[PDB]
């Protein structure tokens, strides 16, 4: 086929956390910030001529919340079975010493959509320039997620992407260091 | 920790040959088990598990609801297709191609969009598909892709190895060479 | 140009 | 830059309400009488036994349907309607299709609706004609908008609107709901005399944008 546009939304209890976003061939187009009540585009450029009313999102979420209640009962309160993530740490491009790059932490094939990610430079949590996507839908109804950390390849450094999830006994630490 | 309960709703618009063929799939997922869905090709809801059975018949009985879901292919799928076409379907980002070293030549092709791409190796202008290995198509999560296509060789002094990349962002193929 | 959303339906009781 | 509801006169606003909430609809009738080369005369087949004068843009059109069983759907009026005889003559522009060209099964067209960006409920319209006039479609969408959003009431909060008819092919027709071309139907409805007709299956959907 050619292309697929997916409007994906979910509501999770007992967290009471919800989501609403649009997907295009696997890439997020935008999602609605439930707290801020504003729609956030994946690339600012998208927001120039296309627009979406965040209000529309909240309405849907209220219904999803209501249906979750109904299905929780109709199912006899059978909980979701945790599916731990597959974490992989790639690089935006071939690393060369001192040459600007971006560490990519790909969190995949998991559920429920609740995760705690931390980047650690030489063992210290990092926040300088880190960004992330929201939970992306998978055809198996599991979720994807991305985190990024721009960095300067060095021999004097080591990085770690720590992912915490309920279907994990201990956090999953995926390591990355310049291999010379 | 507490049991989680998850509710998912997905509306997938599948487009074939531009906007000539359109298929809408409305899926309802409890936890990780799809329970009912609307397939535009079917024309009405159908339960995928016994749990959705109540929802499929209650919804199929509301004429105006089904008239609406049936027409969604146009009002929803086709409409949203035209809305983002300029920055999704038409999005084109040129890949950055690099080539570098019994040996293993590496053709790095990164930061491109769409994911559709061809990367061929050449030994003195002659194609070589054997001994070729790759990472596959990596989706970076930021509306760009990357891929490494390696070739196992026995570089003799003088040979010319070329990596040719065919991608929609560029009319004529991109090539980078390596002299042994 | 505005993205249109599909309205979620209330499940049966 | 859409026209504002406040640019219309109470009369225009009244004739707008009347024709879209009360279109003239007759099914299958014949006429073997052109009049002025551009009209087709249907004697005593208009409202209350009146003779009906369907006006077209070019003589070619009136000709096309002369002596054929046609369906009628469109805004009707009297003021400024050229009289044909002793009886009163009721006028209508275009809104003519061949009675025999009916679809296999009824066609449902969806319509998206936004008011100042806020997405509202989707609306539906139907037709069983294989070929329907843009007029029939426009009227049916305006009826809903009239009942749902009070578009033609002088003191309603809506002041600007645009209706878009999207074809499955990259084609698109549109109307500014306040860009009437006068205050009399005789003027206002001249927009339909081209008797523009669409192939129902070729239609995709409608987009409605209103502003307070
Ligand atoms: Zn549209």
């Amino acid at each position: 086929e050619e292309h697929v546009i997916i409007q994906a939304e979910f509501y999770l209890n007992p967290d009471q956390s919800g989501e609403f976003m649009f997907d295009f061939d696997g890439d997020e187009i935008f999602h609605v910030d439930m707290a801020k009540k504003e729609t956030v585009w994946r690339l600012e450029e998208f927001g120039r001529f296309a627009s979406f009313e965040a209000q529309g999102a909240l309405a849907n979420i209220a219904v999803d919340k209501a249906n979750l209640e109904i299905m929780t009962k109709r199912s006899n309160y059978t909980p979701i079975t945790n599916v731990p993530p597959e974490v992989t740490v790639l690089t935006n491009s071939p690393v060369e010493l001192r040459e600007p790059n971006v560490l990519i932490c790909f969190i995949d094939k998991f559920t429920p959509p609740v995760v705690n990610v931390t980047w650690l430079r030489n063992g210290k949590p990092v926040t300088t320039g880190v960004s992330e996507t929201v939970f992306l839908p998978r055809e198996d109804h599991l979720f994807r997620k991305f985190h990024y950390l721009p960095f300067l390849p060095s021999t004097e450094d080591v990085y770690d992407c720590r992912v915490e999830h309920w279907g994990l006994d201990e956090p999953l630490l995926k390591h990355w260091e310049f291999d010379a | 920790t507490r049991p989680r309960f998850l509710w998912q709703l997905k509306f997938e618009c599948h487009f074939f040959n531009g906007t000539e063929r359109v298929r809408l799939l409305e899926r309802c997922i409890y936890n990780q088990e799809e329970s009912v869905r609307f397939d535009s090709d079917v024309g009405e809801y159908r339960a995928v598990t016994e749990l959705g059975r109540p929802d499929a018949e209650y919804w199929n009985s509301q004429k105006d609801l089904l008239e609406q879901r049936r027409a969604a292919v146009d009002t929803y799928c086709r409409h949203n297709y035209g809305v983002g076409e300029s920055f999704t379907v038409q999005r084109r980002v040129e890949p950055k191609v690099t080539v570098y070293p019994h040996n293993l030549l590496v053709c790095s092709v990164s930061g491109f969009y769409p994911g559709s791409i061809e990367v061929r190796w050449f030994r003195n202008g002659q194609e070589e598909k054997a001994g070729v290995v790759s990472t596959g198509l990596i989706q970076n999560g930021d509306w760009t892709f990357q891929t490494l296509v390696m070739l196992e060789t026995v570089p003799r002094s003088g040979e010319v190895y070329t990596c040719q990349v065919e991608h929609p962002s560029v009319t004529s193929p991109l090539t980078v060479e390596w002299r042994a | 140009p505005k993205y249109v959303k599909q309205n979620t339906l209330k499940l049966a009781t | 830059d859409l026209h504002d509801k406040s640019e219309l006169t109470d009369l225009a606003l009244a004739n707008a309400y009347g024709q879209y909430n009360h279109p003239f609809i007759k099914e299958n009738i014949k006429s073997d009488e052109i009049s002025g080369e551009k009209d087709l005369i249907f004697r005593n087949q208009g409202d209350s036994g009146n003779d009906l004068r369907v006006k077209f843009a070019t003589a070619d059109l009136a000709q096309k349907f002369k002596n054929k069983n046609v369906d009628i759907y469109g805004a009707s009026f009297y003021y400024k309607c050229e009289k044909i005889s002793e009886n009163i003559s009721e006028c209508l522009y275009g809104g003519t299709t061949l009675n025999s060209e009916k679809l296999a099964q009824e066609r449902v067209i969806g319509a998206n609706v936004w008011v100042d960006g806020i997405q509202k409920e989707t609306e539906l319209i139907r037709t069983n004609k294989k070929n329907v006039t843009l007029q029939e479609l426009d009227i049916k969408i305006r009826k809903i908008l009239s009942d749902k959003y009070k578009i033609y009431y002088k003191d309603s909060e809506i002041s600007k609107g645009l209706i878009e008819f999207d074809m499955k092919t990259p084609r698109d027709y549109s109307f500014d709901i306040y860009d009437l071309k006068g205050e009399n139907d005789y003027e206002i409805d001249k927009i339909y005399e081209d008797n523009k007709t669409l192939k129902s299956d070729d239609i995709s959907h409608i987009d409605v944008n209103l502003y307070t």
